[PDB]
DNA sequence: AAGGGAAAATAAACAATACATAACAAAACATATAAAAACCA
C-alpha cells in the first residue's frame, strides 16, 4: 500500500519469550498457583505433556482481547487499522 | 530525616524509598513491595541507597540462589545472629543450630530465643531484611506469600531489635492476589528507548574503552593520539547506533543489550581503521554486516540411516493423513501448521511397507531404528516413559517440524508434497 | 446389534476346566513334541561353544519356553563348562520374568552376593546407586582374566516387570562383562522394540528359533480372562440364611417373568408386599437390611417404579434357578 | 513347582585348538585400536577444558559433544591446590 | 465410446471413549535416639 523490514524466523523466538513472561498470553491448560504446599509439590512430580511438544507449537491463548487493543492504541499508529478487523 | 542518594532515573522512587525506610523502627513500615519486571536496576536501585547509608543495617538474603521454603527459613536465621554478632560484639549468646529449624513456628520459636538476649541495648534499633526475586522461587504457591507478612507480628514488639522485611517480587500478576492486604507498594516502571541507551552509555564507557581488544587495535593501527574523549566518541557511536538497530528485536531489555554488546564488539573493532576514528558515518558503512545480523545463533542434514530415513518420513503422515483416506490413496493395486495426531503401533509399518522402494521383509532393524528414534526424542509417548514396549493402550506422536522432514524428504530423493492436499 | 456373546456360552466350572486342560497339554501331540526335542538336542554342541565368547544368546519363537530353557541351562551347560574349565558347579541364577514382582534392587542385591565381594563396595552403596555401583564392576572386570563363573536365565524378558525401563539398562550394562553367559527368552511379537542399537551394542545379541508349540502352564497361572459377578455370587448363597433363599428365589422369578435387564425388573412397593405375601419380609428395614447383604456382595442392581433388577443374563438366571436356589 | 517364586538361584578338538590361535590376536589389534579412541577423546577434552582464558571471566564454559553416545566417560587433571569434581545427572535423576 | 451405478467422499448431529493432569498413596531411601543386648574387664 506505500520499507518495514520484516524480521525472520530465527529472531522472533526472542521476542516471543518476553510476551508470554509480559502475561499478555497464557498457556491453554496452566493451573498457575497453587493454594498450599502439598498441592504444589503434587504438580512438580508432575512430568508434562506440554514440553514435549516444541516451542512453536505449545498452544498460547490470549489475556488481552482485540477489541481492547483498539481503545489503548492510538491512531497515530500505522498499525490502528489493525485494531479492528 | 535521611541521607538520599541521587541516581539516574529513579527520581520520584529515590524519594518514597528513602519515605517508607527510616532507622527509626515507628516510622518504618512494617511490609514492603518492591515490583516491576527483569530490566529495571531494582537491585541496583536498592543496593544503591544502601551504600549511601551507612548508619542503617541490611542483611542481603537471596531467594533465587535457594530453591524451597524450608531452606529459606534456615537461610534467614542463619545470618540474624550472623549479622548481630558483627554489630554488637560484647553481647554474649547462646548461639542455636539454624539447621535445626524447618517449619515455619519453629523461626519466631528460634527468634523468640535469640532476640531476648539482646534485649540490653540502649535504643530500639530496625533491622531490614531484603528478599530478592520471590516470584521466581522455584516452589513457590498461593500460601507463602501471605505467611512471611504476620512474621513481624508474631514477635515481641516491645524488643529493642526489631525485624521488618522488603519484598523484591515480579509479574505483577501476583502482586494482584495480594492487593488486599493493602501494604505499600512502590511499582518500578519499564524504561524508554532513550533512557536505555541513556542508561547502557553511562555504564559501558568504563570497559569498553578500557578493553584491550580497543588497546590491540590502538597500537596495531598507527595509533594517532586520539584522546579517550576521542575514544569515548566512538563508543558514544557505538551505543548510539546498536541500540537504533536492534530495538525492536530486544523491547527495552538492559541484559539482553548487555551481552549483545559484548558479542558485536570485537567484530566492529576489526573494521575499523586508522582514518575511520575522524570518520563515523563510513565507519557504520563499513562494519554494516552485523547490524543487520542478530549473531545469537550458535539446519542439520541429519545423521541417522536409511531405513530410519524412511520410518521418519512415514511417522510425518499421520500429521494429516486420517485412517479413512489413508488405505484409498496409498493402494498396492491445512494441518502442516496444525498440532499432530496420535499414532498406535503398526499403522507405521502399515505405511512403511507401502512407501519403500517385497523389496524388503525383515523388520528387525527396522523394529532397532524405532527406539533408536526414541532416544532422540523425535517421536515420543503420550503417556509415561516406561510401559511403552508390551502393547497396551499406548499412543504415539512426532515432534519434528515441517521443513526438517521436507529436507530429509529430498535427501532420499523421496516426494511428500504430493500426499499433502487441503 | 444382535451379537453372539461370551455370556451366551456353555460355561466350565473350575476342576472341570483345568483337568481337561491338563490331559491335552499331556497327551495332544505327544510325540512329534520329543521329537522335535531330539533334533534341536545336536545344537546343544554349537551353543556352547559361542557362549564362550560373551554372546548375550536370545531365544525367540512361538509357544512356551520354559521346559526348554531350563533342561539346556541347568543339565546340559552348567556341568559341561564347569569340566572343560579343568567342586560346586557353576550357579544357576534364573529371573522369572513373567512373575511381576521382579525389582531392580532385590535381583541386583543378589547379584553382588552372586558376584565376588572382594572389596567393601556396602561403602559405595549410597540415592540410585546402582548404575554407579556396577561400573566400578565393570571396569575391575576388564582386566580379570577369562572364564565364565555365573550364567543367568531370564525366562520371558518382555515380562510385566522386566520390560521396565530402568530395569532393561541395568541389564544392558550386565551383558558387556566378559565373566557372565546371558541365556534369555521373549515372547512377544514386539520384543525388538525393546532395544536400540546402544543397547545392543552393550547386549551383542543372537538369535535362535524354538517353537514347540507347549501350552504355558506357568505362564498361563498370573493371567486371567472372564473365567478367572455372575459365577462370583455363585458362591456366596451357597452359604448364607435358608431365608435369603427363599427371598431371592420370589426375586429371581417376577425378575424373570418378563438377557436380565432393567426392564425386567420389580417396584420395591411391591415386592415388599410380595415378600409380606408369604410372611417373609415384616417391613421395609428388615427387608432392606438383608437386601444389603446382596447389594454388597455386588448381586443385584437397581436402577429408576422404582426397579431393582439382577444383572445377570437370561439364561444365567434359569441356570441359579435349578441348581442353586433347588 | 517353585516356579512361581521369582528367582531362585540353584547350584546344580584339533579343529578348535587352531581357532584358539587365531581368535585372541585378532581380539588383541581389536581392543588396541579401542583404547585409541578411548585416549583419543579422553585427550581432546582435557585440553579444551583447560587454557581458555575468556577475558570477562563471568561465564562458564560449555563445550557441546555432537553426535556422542551418551557414555562417554572422561578423567580429570589433578592440578593441586584445586579439588576437581565430576557430577553426573541422568535424565532419569532429573525430575 | 457411453453410461449405469455402486464405491468413495462429505457433512452434521450425537454418543462413546481416550487423554492430561490433579490428588494421593505407598514403597524405596534415609536418619535419630532410647532401650536392649552383647561384651570386655
Ligand atoms: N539509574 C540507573 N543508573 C545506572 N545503571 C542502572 C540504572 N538503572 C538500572 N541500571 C542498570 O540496570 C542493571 C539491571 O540490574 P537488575 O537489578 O538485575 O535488573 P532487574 O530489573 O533488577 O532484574 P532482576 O535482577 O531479575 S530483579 C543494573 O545492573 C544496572 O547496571
Amino acid at each position: 500500500r506505500i520499507t518495514i523490514k520484516l524480521w525472520l524466523k530465527k529472531d522472533v523466538k526472542n521476542v516471543w519469550e518476553n510476551l508470554v513472561q509480559l502475561d499478555f498470553f497464557t498457556e491453554k491448560s496452566a493451573v498457575g498457583l497453587r493454594d498450599n504446599a502439598t498441592a504444589a509439590f503434587y504438580a512438580s512430580n508432575y512430568q508434562f505433556q506440554g514440553t514435549m511438544i516444541p516451542f512453536d507449537l505449545r498452544s498460547y491463548q490470549m489475556q488481552i482481547i482485540l477489541q481492547e487493543l483498539r481503545r489503548i492504541i492510538p491512531k497515530s499508529n500505522m498499525y490502528y487499522s489493525w485494531t479492528q478487523l | 530525616n535521611v541521607t538520599t542518594p541521587e541516581v539516574a532515573f529513579r527520581e520520584y522512587q529515590t524519594n518514597c524509598l528513602a519515605s517508607y525506610i527510616s532507622a527509626d523502627p515507628d516510622i518504618t513500615p512494617s511490609n514492603l513491595i518492591l515490583q516491576g519486571y527483569s530490566g529495571t536496576g531494582k537491585t541496583y536501585t536498592l543496593k544503591k541507597y544502601f551504600n549511601a547509608n551507612p548508619n542503617l543495617h541490611a542483611v542481603w538474603l537471596e531467594p533465587v540462589e535457594l530453591v524451597s521454603w524450608k531452606p529459606l527459613l534456615q537461610a534467614i536465621a542463619r545470618t540474624v545472629q550472623y549479622k548481630l554478632k558483627t554489630l554488637y560484639p560484647n553481647i554474649p549468646t547462646t548461639d542455636y543450630d539454624p539447621l535445626q529449624v524447618e517449619e515455619p513456628f519453629l523461626l519466631v520459636k528460634t527468634l523468640h530465643n535469640i532476640f531476648v538476649q539482646y534485649e540490653s541495648l540502649q535504643e530500639k534499633t530496625c533491622l531490614f531484611l531484603i528478599l530478592d526475586g520471590f516470584d521466581s522461587l522455584q516452589d513457590l504457591d498461593a500460601a507463602l506469600f501471605n505467611k512471611y507478612i504476620k512474621l513481624n507480628e508474631l514477635l515481641p514488639k516491645d524488643s529493642k531489635i526489631n525485624i521488618k522485611f522488603i519484598y523484591t517480587m515480579l509479574e505483577t500478576s501476583f502482586l494482584q492476589r495480594y492487593s488486599t492486604h493493602c501494604i505499600p507498594t512502590v511499582m518500578f516502571p519499564r524504561y524508554n528507548v532513550d533512557e536505555v541507551s541513556t542508561i547502557l552509555v553511562m555504564s559501558r564507557c568504563g570497559e569498553l574503552m578500557e578493553d584491550s581488544c580497543l588497546r590491540k587495535r590502538i597500537i596495531e593501527e598507527q595509533i594517532t593520539d586520539c584522546t579517550d574523549d576521542q575514544f569515548q566518541n566512538v563508543a558514544a557511536n557505538f551505543i548510539h547506533l546498536i541500540v537504533q538497530a536492534f530495538h525492536s528485536y530486544t523491547g527495552n531489555d538492559i541484559f539482553a543489550l548487555n551481552d549483545l554488546i559484548d558479542f558485536k564488539w570485537p567484530k566492529y573493532v576489526s573494521r575499523i581503521t586508522k582514518e575511520n576514528i575522524f570518520e563515523p558515518l563510513a565507519l557504520y558503512k563499513s562494519a554494516i554486516k552485523l547490524f543487520l545480523s542478530t549473531d545469537d545463533n550458535l539446519s542439520q542434514t541429519y545423521d541417522l540411516s536409511i531405513i530410519s530415513k524412511y520410518l521418519l518420513i512415514a511417522s510425518y503422515i499421520c500429521s494429516y493423513l486420517e485412517p479413512r483416506y489413508d488405505a484409498s490413496i496409498f493402494s498396492r493395486k491445512n494441518p502442516r501448521y496444525l498440532q499432530p495426531s496420535l499414532f498406535a503401533i503398526e499403522r507405521l509399518l502399515a505405511i512403511f511397507q507401502a512407501i519403500f522402494p517385497s523389496l524388503m521383509k525383515a523388520n528387525i532393524e527396522v523394529f532397532q531404528n524405532l527406539s533408536e528414534l526414541h532416544t532422540l526424542k523425535l517421536i515420543a509417548t503420550t503417556m509415561n516413559k516406561n510401559i511403552d514396549y508390551l502393547s497396551p493402550k499406548v499412543r504415539w506422536k512426532v515432534n519434528v517440524p515441517w521443513e526438517i522432514i521436507k529436507e530429509i524428504s529430498e535427501s532420499v530423493h523421496f516426494n511428500i508434497s504430493d500426499y499433502f492436499s487441503d | 446389534k444382535s451379537r453372539h456373546t461370551m455370556s451366551m456360552a456353555p460355561d466350565v466350572t473350575r476342576e472341570e476346566f483345568s483337568l481337561v486342560s491338563n490331559f491335552f497339554n499331556e497327551n495332544f501331540q505327544k510325540r512329534p513334541r520329543q521329537k522335535l526335542f531330539e533334533i534341536q538336542k545336536k545344537m546343544f554342541p554349537q551353543y556352547w561353544f559361542e557362549l564362550t565368547q560373551g554372546f548375550s544368546l536370545l531365544f525367540y519363537g512361538v509357544g512356551s519356553k520354559r521346559n526348554f530353557l531350563e533342561e539346556f541351562a541347568i543339565d546340559y551347560l552348567s556341568p559341561k563348562i564347569a569340566y572343560s574349565q579343568l567342586v560346586n558347579s557353576i550357579p544357576c541364577l534364573i529371573l522369572n520374568g513373567y512373575n511381576p514382582s521382579c525389582n531392580y534392587r532385590d535381583v541386583f542385591k543378589e547379584i553382588t552376593d552372586l558376584l565376588v565381594p572382594a572389596e567393601l563396595t556396602r561403602s559405595e552403596t549410597k540415592g540410585n546407586h546402582v548404575i554407579l555401583q556396577i561400573q566400578k564392576m565393570i571396569d575391575f572386570y576388564k582386566n580379570q582374566p577369562l572364564d565364565i563363573k555365573l550364567i543367568l536365565v531370564v525366562h520371558n524378558l518382555d515380562g510385566p516387570s522386566i520390560r521396565k525401563n530402568t530395569f532393561q539398562t541395568m541389564l544392558s550394562f550386565l551383558s558387556v562383562i566378559r565373566q557372565i553367559a546371558i541365556v534369555a527368552s521373549t515372547d512377544h511379537i514386539y520384543a525388538p522394540l525393546l532395544w536400540d542399537n546402544m543397547k545392543a551394542q552393550n547386549y551383542n545379541f543372537v538369535f535362535h528359533d524354538i517353537s514347540n508349540f507347549e501350552p504355558s502352564t506357568v505362564e498361563s497361572t498370573f493371567q486371567d480372562v472372564m473365567k478367572m459377578g455372575a459365577e462370583g455370587a455363585k458362591y456366596v448363597l451357597q452359604s448364607l440364611t435358608v431365608n435369603s433363599k427363599k427371598m431371592y428365589k420370589l426375586l429371581i422369578e417376577t425378575q424373570m417373568q418378563n438377557r436380565g435387564t432393567q426392564r425386567t425388573g420389580v417396584e420395591l412397593k411391591l415386592f415388599n408386599h410380595l415378600c409380606a405375601a408369604d410372611f417373609i419380609a415384616s417391613n421395609e428395614i428388615a427387608l432392606r437390611s438383608m437386601l444389603r447383604e446382596f447389594i454388597e456382595h455386588k448381586m443385584a442392581n437397581i436402577t429408576k417404579m422404582e426397579i431393582i433388577w439382577v444383572p445377570y443374563t437370561y439364561a444365567e438366571l434359569e441356570k441359579l434357578l435349578k441348581t442353586v436356589l433347588n | 513347582a517353585d516356579a512361581q517364586r521369582s528367582h531362585y538361584t540353584v547350584y546344580p578338538e584339533k579343529r578348535w585348538e587352531l581357532y584358539h590361535q587365531l581368535h585372541s590376536h585378532f581380539h588383541d589389534q581389536v581392543d588396541h585400536i579401542i583404547d585409541n579412541i578411548e585416549a583419543d577423546l579422553k585427550a581432546e577434552i582435557s585440553d579444551l577444558l583447560y587454557s581458555e582464558t575468556t577475558q570477562k571471566r563471568r561465564c562458564f564454559n560449555t563445550i557441546f559433544l555432537l553426535g556422542s553416545d551418551s557414555t562417554t566417560k572422561i578423567e580429570l587433571k589433578d592440578e593441586s591446590s584445586r579439588y576437581n569434581v565430576l557430577i553426573e545427572l541422568t535424565p532419569k535423576e532429573s525430575p
